[PDB]
């Protein structure tokens, strides 16, 4: 989300608005465990 | 603690609300938020001060002191002096950390101060 | 509580742990990294181009060299000197001497809040004229990317190949301003907040990125090089970070006790 | 427990005092793909260079200061031979490839007594230039031996004597007042970290995952991990007791990939 | 009916002209929870505090104007010991706490005769000064005796003559003109009240839940609720008829909860 | 295991060394009942009395001869601050009340070393008046303070010391040899104590439940328990090591019930 | 409601148009009651 209270609508593609990364094909968890 | 390992003795962690002055004695202290810490094996001791307010939020900044910004002190005094055998280094060292607790929470993003930079 | 901090892991206690009462409920996610940064603020201010220029030389350069200064802006939060990459922040505590004083920028804010070794977002850029009614443009090459010099002329006016070209352009209406949002571009997978490795294998600088930026941006007029003015125009240029991700946790700069 | 013997090919470490092992961002940060920037068959993990290389470090003493430091450069350490830290066949594959991935599993000795007090902070630090003088250039194993510990100063709180490009004669030359690069002794702790404790150990345990702005790396110049010793609390005893007590280390690369082989490298 | 004996702890007071008790906004203004604003387990109504507390009010005579009144600020009265109004365990528990939250049950005494006519006006009234005077300081149990009755003026009309910050030399000292602490006495009946009308009874009951800006409040300088009693007619009689009749008041503070338990407040 | 934290109220006492808490009579001393003497509802525990209030003791030095001791009576050491007890709202609550039950929790702290040897006696006697002189009256802060230990001598084995009556010049006077409240050292192990070893911990606990001639008893008056701290054997050590270890002591009353509200008390 | 006629469309969440209280988990009434 962000900084962003757009519900409603996109008019631009995900792929425009957005980069994504191409495939090579509340909890927030801890940074160190101790074993 | 990092004295030596064959060093003993005892702290009282105070946490105090506000006062009209600031408590100093271990008679003032021991009638506030604390706990008494043994030196021994394990090393540290946590302590955790807790949200005591009028609001349900705080000021992050002091910049005019009142009972919203400014919360009361924390004092460590030494309840029983620390006792060393013959030939250990006096005046051990007691390292100090802080950090949020499981349920702190910071609100309303504010501009940075750049001072870091002069 | 008992514990043992040498462990490097400690747990976050709450009032109830040793003493007596409960959690506070949560009161904002305001410290959500993709929230936080979504916000724009300013990176640097740059002189419009009222002709073609000549990008600014690599480093060292040598007094008589002839170029355009002030004008390029390289969009990153990282030091920026003169536009291109750098390593320290430097800014001029007496701009009294001889030598041309190099453009500097820095996201103040960005660094302040920067506790982690790797960046990346997409980012969206605002320009703002800090000139009265002011007609200009905006011109944008990617990472890796250079400025098309030079012109051609037309009807026996120059006009810089700026004007043209496959990458973004923005004509602003006279007084408006120009948005839009460019995309992760650079060759790298993320931004370094902070590096310790060198881009090349001889006489390289340790520390100093060679694409950690998402581009360079300048300023135009929408007028033929003849029609040149004498008064150097200045433009803002803010930008905001889309979906911001981080990683590897790290230092905050350190504040002053004096 | 507190006993422990950790194996690697013909390589074993023991510890009687183990506060654990600090694994830095994951449980197992061993877990590791080939980098996906090289289409080349990668050299992986073999018997050889499946193993734990040690070295030593300058000794601690009671006038070291607090906040003093000295940095390990990984894998830089292996091509300087840095406290004597040979690299065997780990570094005669680094020099023959251009590409390098992996990560590090670290163990800093140091035993003291029950009568001696003090504490190093030791951490895995990412992306640093710790190892390098402002003038750019790499400290020599003779700089290291001359200097012993590394005093925290306003320019290293402050990144103001990074490593930089001078600008040349065209320009003013500027107040340098920052670097990112900067070291806030305080916050040294937010890193994966033990703290050595004369009180409590006699060695720390780190084992973190490769981490990088690109998939992979150029073996000769990368140094995403540093391995950082810093002092706490004085190191302090009374006349008797044994005196500077020395540091040592022992590193071992976890889940390598090499790619790009190629003839030994020379500088140029 | 009009004859009730309010118990509580080891506390009784009766009344045989009772109005019925005034409860203000909900219909049982002693539900209450504990303070959202604060983590450590509060300390709750105990019998010891449990109960109602007794003091004096300045007597009510002829001279007295109309709208001419008497403030008693809470828990503040209890901090001063006005009209001897000491709160044994209460104020002691008070003292020792950053913190307080309560409502407060009320009932002003004050008898006349089937012979005299007046009436006071008795309210709770939130959020007031009145137990200030203009420079801010505190009227002390002297000044209160000295004044007896606090009179109506354009002042107290206006909030003009509130509590302020003096602006410094560098600014040319403002005419102040009104204030939002101001006092309406027509408007007086808004609040949660009752009359004592001198032909229909001796005594009033008001019973107010806990208010504030926030959750809870800072026990040494809140002041949320003030019991009011103001004329609106004069008192008249003839000559034999008992003259300046005496006024009583008794407090019980309802559902209190403490929080920040500390050393007994001293003043800085 | 050794290492415990007990939590009462907004406080915690931790101890790496404990032996246990010795539960004096039953295995939980804290099960009480209301007092079958008085009428009135009593004032129970509330959160702000339910803690732990810690004091300080004289000082152990190599001087102190063995069977020396030091008393802190209960709840007498809450009225006259001894040590720096002050008991907050449990005190303020006391001075209000006639009567109160209670039993108590009790730790008494007091490091020494690997290195140091001796051992301290700390019991919790029943009816005891080793707090008053044999004149009559308290001993004062002052003249506690100007004895440190109290010595073991023929009149305290005797118990002919004890506060008494002068029986005035009708009578001959006598020879007053013993008195009930005696005190034979070599049986004060017949208490519920635990024995503070040098070489073995650094802190003894003891709990008991109420006890007294009657269900309840005078705030002012009783004293049915009192915690001892007497010398076994001998501190000693060699030159170097820490001298005159401290001693220090906390005391949480358990399950009280407070009868008989009034003004605070004030000395007849 | 308040002074809005906007029966329509919310362009913007509500957490975003409008501020909400943060959880701790016709008919006008008196203000006072005689009992």
């Amino acid at each position: 989300r962000g900084n962003n209270g757009n519900m409603t609508f996109n008019y631009y593609a995900n792929t425009y608005q957005n980069s994504v990364d191409f495939s090579t094909s509340g909890i927030l968890n801890p940074l160190g465990y101790l074993k | 603690f990092c004295g030596p390992m064959m060093a003993r003795g005892k702290f009282l962690l105070s946490y105090s609300p506000p006062n009209g002055t600031q408590p100093q004695t271990l008679s003032e202290a021991m009638q506030c938020t604390y706990s008494i810490w043994d030196i021994g094996l394990n090393s540290s001791w946590t302590f955790v001060v807790p949200y005591i307010s009028p609001s349900d939020y705080r000021e992050t900044r002091a910049i005019t002191n009142s009972v919203y910004s400014a919360d009361g002190w924390f004092s460590l005094h030494k309840l029983t002096k620390i006792t060393l055998p013959p030939d250990c280094p006096q005046s051990p060292c007691i390292l100090f950390f802080a950090s949020a607790g499981e349920d702190y929470t910071l609100r309303l993003p504010v501009d940075c101060n750049p001072s870091y930079v002069f | 509580s008992t514990d043992n901090a040498e462990t490097g892991v400690i747990e976050a206690g709450n009032t109830d742990t040793d003493f007596s009462g409960e959690l506070a409920a949560p009161g904002s996610n305001h410290t959500n990294v993709k929230f936080l940064f979504d916000r724009s603020r300013l990176l640097n201010v740059i002189k419009v181009l009222e002709k073609d220029a000549v990008f600014p030389r690599p480093f060292p350069t040598q007094e008589g060299a002839q170029q355009d200064d002030g004008y390029f802006c390289l969009l990153t939060p990282r030091p920026t000197v003169a536009s291109r990459p750098a390593t320290r922040f430097g800014l001029y505590a007496n701009p009294s001497g001889s030598g041309v004083l190099a453009n500097t920028s820095l996201d103040f804010n960005f660094y302040s809040l920067a506790c982690f070794t790797y960046f990346r977002s997409d980012l969206e850029v605002t320009v703002v004229s800090l000139e009265p009614d002011l007609e200009f443009a905006v011109g944008w090459f990617p990472s890796g990317s250079e400025y098309q010099a030079s012109s051609f002329v037309y009807d026996q006016l120059h006009v810089p190949f700026h004007f043209t070209g496959r990458t973004p352009r923005a004509f602003a209406s006279k007084g408006g301003k120009v948005s839009f949002v460019l995309p992760w571009n650079s060759v790298s997978s993320v931004l370094p907040v902070r590096w310790g490795g060198a881009s090349k294998l001889s006489s390289a600088t340790r520390g100093l990125p060679a694409h950690a930026d998402w581009g360079t941006i300048y300023a135009f007029v929408p007028r033929p090089n003849e029609k040149k003015s004498t008064a150097v125009k200045h433009v803002a240029v803010y930008i905001r970070y889309k979906n911001a991700r981080a990683w590897c946790p790290s230092m905050l700069p350190f504040r002053s006790y004096k | 427990d507190r006993v422990t013997t950790q194996t690697a090919g013909n390589t074993a470490i023991n510890t009687q005092s183990s506060l654990g092992v600090l694994c830095a961002y994951v449980e197992d940060p061993t877990k590791s793909d080939p980098p996906s920037s090289s289409t080349d068959q990668p050299t992986t993990t073999f018997t050889a260079i499946d193993r734990w290389y040690t070295g030593r470090l300058n000794s601690w003493t009671k006038a070291v200061k607090t906040f003093s430091f000295q940095a390990v450069p990984l894998p830089g350490a292996f091509l300087s031979r840095q406290g004597g830290l040979n690299g065997g066949a780990f570094t005669a594959t680094l020099h023959r490839h251009f590409l390098m991935k992996c990560g590090w599993q670290v163990q800093v000795q140091c035993n003291l007594t029950q009568f001696h007090q003090g504490a190093l902070l030791v951490a895995m630090v990412p992306e640093t230039t710790l190892d390098v003088k402002p003038d750019g250039k790499a400290k020599s194993l003779q700089e290291l031996n001359e200097e012993q510990w590394v005093e925290m100063s306003d320019d290293y709180r402050t990144g103001k004597n990074m490593p930089f490009q001078s600008l040349g004669t065209y320009y003013r030359p500027p107040n340098w007042t920052w670097g990112p690069n900067f070291i806030n002794p305080y916050q040294v702790t937010v890193f994966p970290h033990q703290i050595l404790n004369a009180r409590t150990s006699t060695s720390v345990d780190i084992n973190v995952p490769y981490i990088g702005e690109t998939p992979t790396q150029s073996s000769e110049t990368q140094n995403s991990w540093t391995l950082l010793v810093m002092v706490l609390v004085p190191l302090d005893y009374k006349e008797g007791a044994t005196t500077d007590p020395e540091i040592t280390f022992s590193v071992r690369p976890t889940s390598p990939y090499f790619n790009g082989l190629r003839n030994r490298y020379t500088a140029g």
